[PDB]
RNA sequence: GGAGCUGUAAGUAAGCUAUGAUCCAGAGAUUUCCGAAUGGGGGAACCCAAUAUCUUUUAUAGGAUAUUACUUUUCAGUGAAUACAUAGCUGAUUAGAGGUAGACGCAGAGAACUGAAACAUCUUAGUACCUGCAGGAAGAGAAAGAAAAUUCGAUUCCCUGAGUAGCGGCGAGCGAAACGGGAAGAGCCCAAACCAACAAGCUUGUUGGGGUUGUAGGACUCCGAUAUGGUAGUCUGUUAGUAUAGUUGAAGGAUUUGGAAAAUUCCGCUAAAGAGGGUGAAAGCCCCGUAGACGAAAUGCUGACAACACCUAGGAGGAUCCUGAGUACGGCGGAACACGAGAAAUUCCGUCGGAAUCCGCGGGGACCAUCCCGCAAGGCUAAAUACUCCCUAGUGACCGAUAGUGAACCAGUACCGUGAGGGAAAGGUGAAAAGCACCCCGGAAGGGGAGUGAAAUAGAUCCUGAAACCGUGUGCCUACAACAAGUCAAAGCUCGUUAAUGAGUGAUGGCGUGCCUUUUGUAGAAUGAACCGGCGAGUUACGAUUGCAUGCGAGGUUAAGUC
RNA sequence: GGUAGCGGAGAAAUUCCAAACGAACUUGGAGAUAGCUGGUUCUCUCCGAAAUAGCUUUAGGGCUAGCCUCGGAAUUGAGAA
RNA sequence: GGUGUAGUGGUAGGAGAGCGUUCUAAGGGCGUUGAAGGUCGAUCGUGAGGACGGCUGGAGCGCUUAGAAGUGAGAAUGCCGGUAUGAGUAGCGAAAGACAGGUGAGAAUCCUGUCCACCGUAUGACUAAGGUUUCCUGGGGAAGGCUCGUCCGCCCAGGGUU
RNA sequence: UGAAAUUUUAGUACCUGUGAAGAUGCAGGUUACCCGCGACAGGACGGAAAGACCCCAUGGAGCUUUACUGUAGUUUGAUAU
C-alpha cells in the first residue's frame, strides 16, 4: 500500500493467459546420464530408482548442456537435436515411449 | 484396624516412647487411638462436669495409630500384624513368629 | 466387612451393636407439594370440584383411595342440517408433549459494527442470533459419477494437490476439486412388467409371489439343484470376560541433636513392591498403600458359541411388455457450487410451459457431431469424523488465595436492580486444645501474674508479619532566617564497624528551578501521579523471508497414518 | 388493567416511556472500530539520525527515495580535504 | 595475555554482551546445631546486582551447565486493598424543657412524679396497601442509634395473631 | 462524636527582570524571631469537568431533499387458479 497513491500491480497491465493442456517435461541434461554404465537401457523408472527424477511431470526430456562420453540405449519421451547428435555420435540409440 | 480395644501395646514415637499400655478407645476416622499412661496431658477444666471446683484434670490425648507396635500376649517382644485366614477365620497374627493377635 | 456408631458439629442426654451394628455396593419398596402438570382454576409450591367404593358422625358436615386435560392413531355405539349417510358427540385404545450439555449437526429464517484505508457490488458471513428436528453421533452414502487411462469402481475423514486452477468494483479479498497416499471398510430393499387370490363395476382397488439394472437389466419362452454361503437380526439360551463392593500383599532396631526423629552414626534387611501420600521434622523396611496374587450373591454391559429368524441360485433368446411424468428439461426470477450472468456447464427453490423411453436417456464446464463413461426423477445403510453436562482411573517444565473456575471459606451467595440481569469480599493457631484452672485491677471488655505448650511478641484481629501511616524514648542540630530541600567543603558533639583514607548529626559557606509524557522548545502557570503494597502491556498457532548453527549434499526431506 | 423501542403515548416541548431518551435498559456478535490521546517494567557497551524531495479524497497518516545501523562482497581505491 | 596509537556526550533507532525472577532435567550440597522470607549492617562487583554476619522465623532451598517463560513497573484522570491530607475541621438533619427522687459501676439523655411548652380537619382515633415479627414479657449494652445511654423499632431467650 | 472534595515532595515573602514570552521556587536586591487563633478572599494561570465556542477525523447519530442507490406499499398489464 503506497498511501492511496496508485500501486505498482494495479497501474500495470495483465498479460496471457495458461494453457490447461500444458505439457510440462522432466528434465535431464546429459551430464547425469555419466553415471550409468555404457551400454544399458535408461528410462524413467530407472532414473526414479536412481534418485536422479522425482517427478516425471508430463515426461522426460533430455538436453544436452554437459558432454556425454558413453554408448547408452537412452528412450524418454521427447529428445532436444543436440542431444540427439550426441548420443547417436557416441554410439548410442534413441527411441520414444 | 491392627489396633484395636482391648490390646496390650508398644509406642514408638513421641516422649512417652517405648512404654507400654493398653487401648482405651480408637477413632478410625482420625487414625487416633488412646493409650492409658501415654500422653497424659494437663486440662484446665471447668466444674460444669460434674467437677465441684474446676480443677486441673490429667488426661490421656489421643495418639497417632501408626506410633504404634502391638505386643506379642507370649512374648513380649512387639511385633508387626498379618492377617490370616484360621478355621476359614479372618484374625492377626505376629510376624517374628506365628502367634495370634 | 468384622467393632465403635448415632453427618457437618462441638457438648449434653438418651441409646444401638458379634442376636453382628455404623459403613460400602447392586436391586426393590416408600417417594409430600409445585413444575410438561394433565379433573377445573391460579398471583408455582395454593384453592375448588364431579363420579364409584370405604370410613366418621344419631345424621349432616368431614375424611381416605381410584378415575376424570388436550391432541394424534385405530375400533365401536349413537347421530344434525338432510333422506342415504357424513360431520359432531360419547366411550374403549394408541403415542406425543417438556428440559437437557453455555458442546457437537441437518434444515428454515438471517444481521450489523468491521475490511475495501470513503462507500453502494463484495467482505465480515451463511458467522452471531432465533426456531424446528434430533442422535450418540448426526448428515452424506452404493455412481444418470471421476477421468481421458481405456481405467477407477459406494460414502465420510487426514495429508497432498495449493494458496494452484479459477472468481473478483480483475479491487479488498475469496478459493476448489480430481489424480496420488492413508484411516475405515458392506452393501441392500421397493414401485413397474407378469402370475395367483378377493371384491365391485372385460379394468381396477387390496394381499401374496416375482423382480431391482448399464461388459444393459428384468418379466416372458425353454433346459436342474432339494442347492450354496452370508446376516448390518432375537432380553432364544448357555459360556467367558468386564463395570458397579472388596480381601491379601515383604523388609529395622539402636546412638547424637531435639519437645517430637522420618534427620545424623552404626551395623543390617527387603524388593515382580525405591509410585505417591500421611505419620510430632526429610521414612524403601511405622501406617495407608504400591508391584503382584485372589474375589461378585445381585443388576448391567461386551464377545463368542448353538436354536430361531431373514436373505442367498444357473445357462441361451432380447418376438413382445416393463425399467420411478406434470418428472426431466426450457423461459422468467433468485440462490448454492471456489465460480459476483459472465462464454456459465452442474445442483436446488418459486412460477409458467412442457418430452422419449433401449435404434432409448444424462454427463464429459456455452453448444453441435464422434467417442467414452454412466442409467436420474423411490427408500435404507455400520466404520473411520466432530463434541463432553457427566462417571472411573489418572497426568502436568498448569495456578497456588489480587493467582487458578465468578466461587479453595454454606457463591451465583451477600449486595445492586421493578425486571431481564449484573455480582463481590472472605483460606492457614498448635504436633495435639493441651485454648489460659486459679489470683489481682475493672461494671464488663481488656490487661497483669500463675499455668499448659518446644514456643503464647503461636492465645482466636491465631504461621511469617514488609511498606505507607500512628506513636514512645533517646545521640546531634534548630527560635536574624528565606531556598526542588540536595550535593561539595567543614567546625563542634556523640558512638565504635563486614576495621577501613570509620558511622551518625551538623552550625556555617559554594553550586543547584522535581520525575514522566508530549513538544521547536517545559522548572514549568501544559499533562499524569495523595502515598504504600500487590496486579497490570510485542505472546502463541500457521505460513513467508533474512542471518547464525548443525546434518547431508546437485540429492535434501517426509506429511497423514500404523506400531 | 391496555399500548413497548424499525416502537408506544403525546392539548406537540425533541416531550415522557422506572432518578441523563434526536431513539430506553439488559445480554450476545464483541476483546466492534479508532490513520486518535494515554501507557509500555532490568543493565552496560559500540554506532547514531531526521523533522527533506516526490506521490497520496492526501496534508498531525502512509509509501518509495534521502539520512542511520548490522552482516557479507569486491574492486585500476574509487571516498574526503 | 602484553606494548603502542586512536577513540569511548547522546534522543528516535540498530547491533552485541549480560544481571535478576519462576520452573524443569542432570549433577553435586545445605537445613531444628535452624531453610526460604523479614529486618539492620560501616561489604564486593564497571552496572544490572551478589555474598557474609547479628536479631526474627520455623521447613524447605541453594550452587554448576543447559533449556522453557504468565521473566523485571514509577506514572496508564490505571484496578483492588490499606492508611494519610484536609482535621479533631464541616456536620451532628426545622420545635421547650426544668427540677426532685429512683435505678445504676457510671445519668442532660433511662424510669416515676410535679410544673412548663407543642399539636389539635392533628403532632389525635379507625383502616386498605405495603412492610413482614418491627408486637408482649424477661435479660443485655459487643456493634447500630449521627452525642451519651443503665435505654430502643438493636442483640439474646421465650411467647403472641382463636 | 466525626466526614468529604483536594493532595509530586515541600523549611511554600516582596519588587524588578528573566524564562514555553503572566514565577512562592531562577537571578539581583530588599524585607522578614519561632508556633498559632479568628476574619477576608488578590494569587497558587486554585478545585470540580480529557472545552459544550473553534478546527480536525476520509468519526457517529437524528433530520431534510428535484443528492445516489434501493425498497415496503399504491397502481397498470401478462399469465395460473
Ligand atoms: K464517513
Ligand atoms: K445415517
Ligand atoms: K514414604
Ligand atoms: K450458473
Ligand atoms: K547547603
Ligand atoms: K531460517
Ligand atoms: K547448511
Ligand atoms: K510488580
Ligand atoms: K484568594
Ligand atoms: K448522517
Ligand atoms: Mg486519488
Ligand atoms: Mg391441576
Ligand atoms: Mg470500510
Ligand atoms: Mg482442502
Ligand atoms: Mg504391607
Ligand atoms: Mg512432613
Ligand atoms: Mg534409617
Ligand atoms: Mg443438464
Ligand atoms: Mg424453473
Ligand atoms: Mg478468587
Ligand atoms: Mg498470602
Ligand atoms: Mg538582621
Ligand atoms: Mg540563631
Ligand atoms: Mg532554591
Ligand atoms: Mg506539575
Ligand atoms: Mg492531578
Ligand atoms: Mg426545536
Ligand atoms: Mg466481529
Ligand atoms: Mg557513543
Ligand atoms: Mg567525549
Ligand atoms: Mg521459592
Ligand atoms: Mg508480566
Ligand atoms: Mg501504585
Ligand atoms: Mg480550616
Ligand atoms: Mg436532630
Ligand atoms: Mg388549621
Ligand atoms: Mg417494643
Ligand atoms: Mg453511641
Ligand atoms: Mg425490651
Ligand atoms: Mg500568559
Ligand atoms: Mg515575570
Ligand atoms: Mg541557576
Ligand atoms: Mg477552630
Ligand atoms: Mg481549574
Ligand atoms: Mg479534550
Amino acid at each position: 500500500f503506497e498511501g492511496g497513491q496508485t500501486p505498482l500491480f494495479r497501474r500495470l497491465p495483465k498479460r496471457g493467459f495458461t494453457n490447461i493442456n500444458r505439457k510440462d517435461y522432466a528434465v535431464v541434461n546429459l551430464d547425469t546420464l555419466n553415471r550409468f554404465e555404457d551400454g544399458t537401457e535408461v528410462t524413467p523408472v530407472v532414473l526414479k530408482e536412481a534418485g536422479i527424477v522425482k517427478n516425471e511431470k508430463a515426461g522426460i526430456k533430455v538436453l544436452a548442456d554437459g558432454e556425454l562420453t558413453k554408448k547408452l540405449t537412452v528412450k524418454a519421451a521427447k529428445f532436444s537435436k543436440s542431444a540427439q547428435e550426441a548420443i547417436e555420435a557416441a554410439g548410442g540409440s534413441i527411441e520414444v515411449i | 484396624m491392627f489396633v484395636k480395644k482391648g490390646d496390650k501395646v508398644k509406642v514408638i514415637t513421641g516422649k512417652d516412647k517405648n512404654k507400654e499400655g493398653v487401648v482405651l478407645a480408637a477413632f478410625p476416622k482420625q487414625d487416633k487411638v488412646i493409650v492409658e499412661g501415654v500422653n497424659v496431658v494437663k486440662k484446665h477444666q471447668k466444674p460444669n462436669q460434674a467437677a465441684p471446683q474446676g480443677g486441673i484434670l490429667e488426661v490421656e490425648a489421643p495418639i497417632h495409630v501408626s506410633n504404634v507396635m502391638v505386643i506379642d500376649p507370649s512374648n513380649g517382644e512387639a511385633t508387626k500384624v498379618a492377617f490370616k485366614e484360621v478355621d476359614g477365620k479372618k484374625v492377626r497374627v505376629s510376624k517374628k513368629t506365628g502367634e495370634v493377635l
